[PDB]
């Protein structure tokens, strides 16, 4: 009905009262939505998105790279053996059992490093 | 309502293709005109044949055509003033 | 005039990969050794 | 803001003192750069000096001590500090 | 002005910064490059024969620089009438292109061309808008006119050599412009000046106006590129466009000035240290890292720091 | 929490690395006093 | 002397203030919503009526990128006194005495 | 600011680097939480039983 | 119209994204006093006698 | 203050503050700011 906007839609396990168009929780942002013509209650919560980050030796040593995509759970994102961790989840880098000290940080506990040999 | 051509002559020693330098299309001409554009041909020169068994077509030519797009290029100015090395945003990550 | 010439062949046009063609001075102010975007 | 531009000028009297402010702050860190520095090297009251036979009981400090043929008179290791920081 | 400054009449000893310093620019210079078309209008007033309204023809004129006071401050052309925009103010402005019109008319319909009143030689035969038409030029003229040229019903015109006035046989030439909707083509001569160097100055550069010194330049430029740019984006180095010379820029001598004093129960005395500049350009005159100081003179002791100065010197009321 | 542009960013050690820590300083100090620092 | 950037606390320092600097003149060329970032150019292109209108849009903008820099500037000084008043304790301390 | 809306976005780039030189002040009082706990926590070669 | 509208959402916006960045650099500067009395407290209080 | 003259009707848009044109600019220039009233009506009949 002209509320336009983007999002994905799923069925909503919260009720309305009858009088009730729209409906809302904080910073006047639409949360959820009578149709028209079905008259079914929707919930609107935004498709994903976060922020990049890239891991990278120095290009004085090598021209390679790792990409963090951060806060995502990456069944929606290359293919080179990725890893979801707790602070995101990577792409390029091989996970191994060994621990060294840090090099890289990237976030709760995982570090990122180059060595013998991606 | 502008029209802007660039160019350039490089010596070549690679067999067919493009090489891998860098080339600064240093600007030729631009054109007052305010014309529309939307399509385009090129010209060839063809000569007559005469005494030897239409009659036309000399030589033998090729060309490469590529459209361009609006991206973020950065150009790591020489000190003579030349563009040296060009830096592409939306290549790769890396980029 | 207008001796129309073509026949039909053409195949498909062969296609190529320029690695880093094409950079044009994007104006007329002279910088020294400065890195610009 | 407004450089060398008369009407200018006089618009930005319609803002106050907003930048008889901005340059009382920028000299209150000013005069505090130097209250900086004097309270690290002005520990000592006068300006003691080795003597010139240095029996130090075996120890050498003459790479800290300064250099009396050199610029500025710096130490050996004062030189290698100033020639690294850009 | 310190008084002033500390909304106080006592001040205490210190040094307080109270003003600003900077040199003032005089005679302003202009360099444009060169003036190289002279414009086509060799093709309209020195033609032969001359057509009439009948037969209205239209020349184009594009892609000069013309002139607009070679025939409006010389006076030989009996009509040099127009409207709204004065002749004065055609060198600064240009359209997209020009357009001329020629017919001969006898005088007596010469002046129903005053846009706003139609005539029968402009209702039937040159169409005449509700906006005024550029100009109209008309001059006397007796060697190749003073008869054979009609317009409109269709009717021929009387033309003698013993024919009383308002029946001359006029030029008359219609200058109209075009829509100057895409980028104009036609301007008016451009101005230049006598460069000045090593001297404040209030330059412009075919285009860029600023202040500042012009001092000669041992760089190179590419052979198209028009001036150049420092880190941060300030032109530093422009290009003569009459000589093709490189000049830089630097701008002429600004700084802060403080003054020295010893307090107000103690003395009116008072130095002057004028920030970062060389007293070569505006008690003795002392040079400092700290910018030149006035007032105060430079002996040859060594005490403790009591007013501050900068890079090692200081200063205290010792009568001077 | 995430609702517009929001994010929070996971610290890099995390609370186990953190008690271990802890529990390194609180072994030496029972066993060894003052000379493990 | 082999080993660079031992001395990359005091490098630091140089670095975010020349950041900060260049950031301050880089500000000059920003329009903030005006036709034009040259305070001539709306000048010599509009009459005082029309130009009072663009010149309080640069004013504005160009006010508030100073106000930035000094207010960084006065948050950033405070962590340099911490830092001076260490080794002001730290030359009492340990190069007159023994701790 | 804008809110995926391409309209606002080109708006927002007569402003300048404000949002840049926003980046830069939050990531570097991110990366020093990392370091406050580093200086407290871990001060100890080995880790002792 | 939309333009003079939208101009002053951001100006509104940004203002309010300034004055959270400027208190959270005052604010950290507090914890950054505290996370180093904490680090003495541990070299001159665990690892020693004071 | 009050100012009389008598203007074309065309140009009763002309005495404005700010404004440029013939009048305006030749005749009678009302300042910038102006705090007032510009009062007018037609003379047809005289
Ligand atoms: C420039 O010319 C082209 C015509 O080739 C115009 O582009 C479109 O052309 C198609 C036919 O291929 C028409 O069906 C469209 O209606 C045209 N577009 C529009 C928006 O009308 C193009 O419009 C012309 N440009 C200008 C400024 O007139
Ligand atoms: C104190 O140490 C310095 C090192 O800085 C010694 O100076 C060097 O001595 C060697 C001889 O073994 C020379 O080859 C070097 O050229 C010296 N370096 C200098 C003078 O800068 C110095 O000999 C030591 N002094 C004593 C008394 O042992
Ligand atoms: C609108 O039409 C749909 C199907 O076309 C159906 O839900 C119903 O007939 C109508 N719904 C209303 C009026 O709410
Ligand atoms: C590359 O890195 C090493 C250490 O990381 C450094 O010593 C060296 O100067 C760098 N450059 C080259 C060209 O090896
Ligand atoms: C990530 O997605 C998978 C399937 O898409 C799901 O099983 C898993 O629980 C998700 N992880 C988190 C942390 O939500
Ligand atoms: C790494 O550890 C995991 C979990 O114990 C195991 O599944 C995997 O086989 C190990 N990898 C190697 C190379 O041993
Ligand atoms: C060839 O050109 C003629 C016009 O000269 C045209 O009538 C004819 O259709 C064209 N045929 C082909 C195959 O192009
Ligand atoms: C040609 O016409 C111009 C009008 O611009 C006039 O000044 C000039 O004197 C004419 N030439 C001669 C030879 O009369
Ligand atoms: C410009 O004209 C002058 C004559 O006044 C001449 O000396 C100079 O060489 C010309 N320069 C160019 C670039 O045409
Ligand atoms: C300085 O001023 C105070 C009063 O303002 C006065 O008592 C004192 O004597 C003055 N100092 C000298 C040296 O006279
Ligand atoms: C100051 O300027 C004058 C004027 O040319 C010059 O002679 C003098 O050498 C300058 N002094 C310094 C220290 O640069
Ligand atoms: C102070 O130093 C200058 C050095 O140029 C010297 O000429 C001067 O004589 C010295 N003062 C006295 C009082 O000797």
């Amino acid at each position: 009905n002209g509320l336009t906007g983007t999002g994905v839609l799923t069925e909503s396990n919260k009720k309305f009262l009858p009088f009730q168009q729209f409906g809302r929780d904080i910073a006047d942002t639409t949360d959820a939505v009578r149709d028209p013509q079905t008259l079914e209650i929707l919930d609107i919560t935004p498709c994903s998105f976060g922020g990049v980050s890239v891991i990278t030796p120095g290009t004085n040593t090598s021209n390679q790279v790792a990409v963090l995509y951060q806060d995502v759970n990456c069944t929606e994102v290359t293919g080179s053996n990725v890893f979801q961790t707790r602070a995101g989840c990577l792409i390029g880098a091989e996970h191994v059992n060994n621990s060294y000290e840090c090099d890289i940080p990237i976030g709760a506990g995982i570090c990122a490093s180059y060595q013998t040999q991606s | 309502g502008y029209f802007k051509i660039y160019s350039k002559h490089t010596p070549i020693n690679l067999v067919r293709d493009l090489p891998q330098g860098f080339s600064a299309l240093e600007p030729l001409v631009d054109l007052p005109i305010g014309i529309n554009i939307t399509r385009f041909q090129t010209l060839l020169a063809l000569h007559r044949s005469y005494l030897t068994p239409s009659g036309w077509t000399a030589g033998a030519a090729a060309y490469y055509v590529g459209y361009l797009q609006p991206r973020t290029f950065l150009l790591k100015y020489n000190e003579n003033g030349t563009i040296t090395d060009a830096v592409d945003c939306a290549l790769d990550p890396l980029s | 005039q207008c001796v129309n010439l073509t026949t039909r062949t053409q195949l498909p046009p062969a296609y190529t990969n320029s690695f880093t063609r094409g950079v044009y001075y994007p104006d007329k102010v002279f910088r020294s050794s400065v890195l610009h975007s | 803001i407004c450089g060398d531009s008369t009407e200018c000028s006089n618009l930005l009297l319609q803002y106050g003192s907003f930048c008889t402010q901005l340059n009382r702050a920028l000299t209150g860190i000013a005069v505090e750069q130097d209250k900086n520095t004097q309270e690290v090297f002005a520990q000592v009251k006068q300006i003691y000096k080795t003597p010139p036979i240095k029996d130090f009981g075996g120890f050498n400090f003459s790479q800290i001590l300064p250099d009396p043929s050199k610029p500025s008179k710096r130490s050996f290791i004062e030189d290698l500090l100033f020639n690294k920081v850009t | 002005e310190t008084k002033c400054t500390l909304k106080s009449f006592t001040v205490e000893k210190g040094i307080y910064q109270t003003s600003n310093f900077r040199v003032q620019p005089t005679e302003s210079i202009v360099r444009f490059p060169n003036i190289t078309n002279l414009c086509p209008f060799g093709e309209v007033f020195n033609a032969t024969r001359f057509a009439s309204v009948y037969a209205w023809n239209r020349k184009r004129i594009s892609n000069c620089v013309a002139d607009y006071s070679v025939l409006y401050n010389s006076a030989s052309f009996s009509t040099f009438k127009c409207y709204g925009v004065s002749p004065t103010k055609l060198n600064d402005l240009c359209f997209t292109n020009v357009y001329a019109d020629s017919f001969v008319i006898r005088g007596d319909e010469v002046r129903q061309i005053a846009p706003g009143q139609t005539g029968k030689i402009a209702d039937y035969n040159y169409k005449l808008p509700d906006d005024f038409t550029g100009c109209v030029i008309a001059w006397n003229s007796n060697n190749l006119d003073s008869y054979n040229y009609l317009y409109r019903p269709l009717q021929s015109y009387g033309f003698q050599p013993t024919n009383g006035v308002g029946y001359q046989p006029y030029r008359v030439v219609v200058l109209s412009f075009e829509l100057l909707h895409a980028p104009a083509t036609v301007c008016g001569p451009k101005k230049s000046t006598n460069l000045v160097k090593n001297k404040c100055v209030n330059f412009n550069f075919n285009g860029l106006t600023g202040t500042g010194v012009l001092t000669e330049s041992n760089k190179k430029f590419l052979p198209f590129q028009q001036f150049g740019r420092d880190i941060a984006d300030t032109t530093d180095a422009v290009r003569d466009p009459q000589t093709l010379e490189i000049l830089d820029i630097t701008p002429c001598s600004f700084g802060g000035v403080s003054v020295i004093t010893p307090g107000t129960n103690t003395s009116n005395q008072v130095a002057v240290l004028y920030q970062d500049v060389n007293c070569t350009e505006v008690s003795n005159v002392f040079q400092t890292r700290a910018g030149c100081l006035i007032g105060a003179e430079h002996v040859n002791n060594s005490y403790e720091c009591d007013i501050p100065i900068g890079a090692g010197i200081c200063a205290s009321y010792q009568q001077s | 929490q995430k609702f517009n542009g929001l994010t929070v960013l996971p610290p890099l050690l995390t609370d186990e690395m953190i008690a271990q820590y802890t529990s390194a300083l609180l072994a030496g100090t029972i066993t060894s006093g003052w000379t493990f620092g | 002397s082999s080993t660079a950037s031992a001395l990359g606390k005091l490098q630091d320092v140089v670095n975010q203030n020349a950041q900060a600097l260049n950031t301050l003149v880089k500000q000059l060329s920003s329009n903030f919503g005006a036709i034009s970032s040259v305070l001539n150019d709306i000048l010599s292109r509009l009459d005082p009526p029309e130009a009072e209108v663009q010149i309080d849009r640069l004013i504005t903008g160009r006010l508030q990128s100073l106000q930035t820099y000094v207010t960084q500037q006065l948050i950033r000084a405070a962590e340099i006194r911490a830092s001076a008043n260490l080794a002001a304790t730290k030359m009492s301390e340990c190069v007159l005495g023994q701790s």
